[PDB]
């Protein structure tokens, strides 16, 4: 059930909310359950395998069970980098932002919870990481 | 049938839970 530390180098995480998929993919999450991440990305969607099956689960809803990594540790810099909206979406909440297909913006912080913080026309808010792409520097 | 890598869902993950924010701990 629990051997000595060594050949065990997985990313264990613990959930804290009842998330039942969403679309024709992902995986079911029950508060208290642990997931052994197999693959991870920046889109905010994580790939983890459970005692049964694997899939995609929300990192935000997730909560490190003991993973020494404790998820990527970015730095919220007001400097940020310019990003261009690659998807059409309208703000549904005060925190979230509102952008169209091509409405550039200035990121203020990039997190693994998916919904990134984007300041469009001096309006920092929440907008999916994937919903926009990078387009700064040289 | 390996065609590349594990593609991500077509819909972003739901916002974090209130219990998680109100209580970071």
């Amino acid at each position: 059930g629990s051997d000595i530390t060594g050949p065990i180098i997985l990313q264990t995480y613990r959930a804290i909310a009842d998330y039942e998929k969403t679309s024709g993919s992902e995986m079911a999450l029950s508060t208290g359950d642990v997931v052994e991440v197999v693959e991870k990305s920046e889109s905010g969607w994580w790939f983890c395998q459970m005692k049964a099956k694997r899939g995609w689960i929300p990192a935000s809803f997730l909560e490190p069970l003991d993973s020494p990594d404790e998820t990527e540790d970015p730095e919220p810099n007001y400097a940020g980098e310019p990003y261009v909206a690659i998807k059409a979406y309208t703000a549904v909440e005060g925190d979230e932002v509102s952008l169209l297909e091509g409405e550039a913006v200035e990121v203020i912080h990039k997190l693994l919870d998916g919904w990134w913080v984007i300041r469009k026309d001096d309006v920092t808010g929440y907008f999916p990481s994937m919903y926009l792409q990078k387009s700064g520097q040289d | 049938g390996p065609l590349g890598s594990k593609q991500p869902p077509s819909n972003p993950p739901p916002r974090p839970p209130a219990e998680a924010r109100k209580k970071p701990s």
